């Protein structure tokens, strides 16, 4: 079984540049007769089926434009991207079909864009979960950069972080801005037991926390 | 234009059995080798099986993993695609991928995929919370199983200013958060609806926003 | 037309 390696696992570059990515054979790929090196080079974007963008180590595909640039020989090859832009978002895998088939861990290629604060909201359990029996406060965190933030759930003043639930979304291929929720789940007795929630988060983009809060 | 449609993904149980199908479209598929390759849960893609065209007497490969498991066929004056799936285990949970491969060149055109869950754990469906109060508004999707969900903000007119979290696992259940922010025009004033629709039960709710 | 590699058809 042919082990393919690529690097780095992740990248970061700003919309305008150029970006180099590496993919390292554990056995030769290059066919002695035809010449042609078999491995081939795809992207998958967030949420979408993986495309391929280049095969025989160099050739484009149909429709792919110009700016995928695929090289290498033997066990070293490489893909060169040029004026990356925000829609290139997405993991870039390599293939070998020498034998078989094989894809490689995957390289993440992230937009390097200016810093945002994120927009929060918190939501009061709904009557109907009430009547359920239990109570889900939900913060929402959207549209920030970077996409390190902290985030806090304090009741009364006392931080509560059991019961906690949080989940990043992908960067947005068209704001390039990262999206958190965090969700609380109390019982309809500890929710009945306190007054005010709130939800504080902490990011690069300000100098204090920022608290959203509502008392029951 | 090229289409591959493939359905028949869901819940089994360990040691259990399941078949997926594909539908091809707008290419020659008497031609072609034809692809199946699958997606584990937040991981990278893995070739699964791969049968050639009957001028190459409908040769099959199978990885080494899957091999004496899942069988690949295909019905050329159908134009399906078959992997008959046998001995499931946990390992073969993930999306299962539809893939057209010119024998030669690369691996063409992709379907959209099919998921395929393996537990013992059951179909529970899913319980939908309106979070109500340039206003946000969101949905919780809570509670169930098994994935995928498919949430939309008013059938669809609403795309722009909506956010759906990857769900998270939580002691055997899934939960999900879906937002969306619109002027504060529109709300009260215009109805805003959270569509939820979880396949493996039927389930379709439509959660009107309102307060 | 039995190994993988192959691409010249065969019956």
């Amino acid at each position: 079984d042919i082990q393919l390696t690529q690097s780095p696992s992740s990248l970061a570059v700003s919309a305008g540049e150029k970006v180099t990515m590496n993919c390292k054979s554990s056995q030769n790929l290059l066919h002695s007769i035809t010449r042609k090196n078999y491995l081939a080079w795809y992207r998958q974007k967030p949420g979408q089926s993986p495309k391929l963008l280049i095969y025989w180590a160099s050739t484009r595909g149909s429709g792919v434009p110009d700016r995928f640039t695929g090289s290498g020989s033997g066990t070293d090859f490489t893909l060169t991207i040029s004026s990356v832009q925000a829609e290139d978002l997405a993991v870039y895998y390599c293939k070998q079909s020498y034998n078989l088939y094989t894809f490689g861990g995957g390289t993440k290629l992230e937009i390097k864009r200016a810093d945002a604060a994120p927009t929060v909201s918190i939501f009061p359990p709904s009557s109907e979960q009430l009547t359920s029996g239990g109570a889900s406060v939900v913060c929402f965190l959207n549209n920030f950069y970077p996409k390190d933030i902290n985030v806090k759930w304090k009741i009364d003043g006392s931080e509560r972080q059991n019961g906690v639930l949080n989940s990043w979304t992908d960067q947005d291929s068209k704001d390039s801005t990262y999206s958190m929720s965090s969700t609380l789940t109390l019982t309809k007795d500890e929710y009945e037991r306190h007054n005010s929630y709130t939800c504080e988060a902490t990011h690069k983009t300000s100098t204090s926390p920022i608290v959203k809060s509502f008392n029951r | 234009q090229v289409q591959l449609q493939e359905s028949g993904g869901g819940l089994v149980q360990p040691r259990g059995s399941l078949k997926l199908s594909c539908a091809a479209s707008g290419f020659t598929f008497n031609t072609d080798a034809m692809n199946w390759v699958r997606q584990a849960p937040g991981k990278g893609l893995e070739w699964v099986a791969r049968i050639r065209s009957k001028g190459f007497n409908f040769a099959t490969y199978y990885a080494d993993s899957v091999r004496d498991r899942f069988t690949i066929s295909r019905d050329d004056s159908q134009s399906m695609l078959y992997l008959q799936m046998n001995n499931l285990k946990t390992e073969d949970t993930g999306i299962y991928y539809c893939v057209r491969g010119r024998d030669g060149e690369a691996m063409d055109y992709w379907g959209q995929g099919t998921t395929l869950t393996v537990s013992s754990a059951k179909t529970t469906p899913p319980s939908v919370y309106p979070l109500a109060p340039m206003v946000t508004l969101g949905c919780l999707v809570k509670g169930y199983f098994p994935e995928p969900v498919t949430v939309t903000w008013n059938s669809g007119s609403l795309s722009s200013g909506v956010h759906t979290f990857p769900a998270v696992l939580q002691s055997d259940l899934y939960t999900l958060s879906s937002s969306v922010t619109v002027p504060s025009s529109p709300r009260p004033s215009e109805t805003v609806t959270c569509n939820v629709a979880h396949p493996a039960s039927s389930t379709k709710v439509d959660k009107k926003i309102v307060n | 037309c039995k190994e993988w590699l192959s691409t010249a058809p065969c019956g």
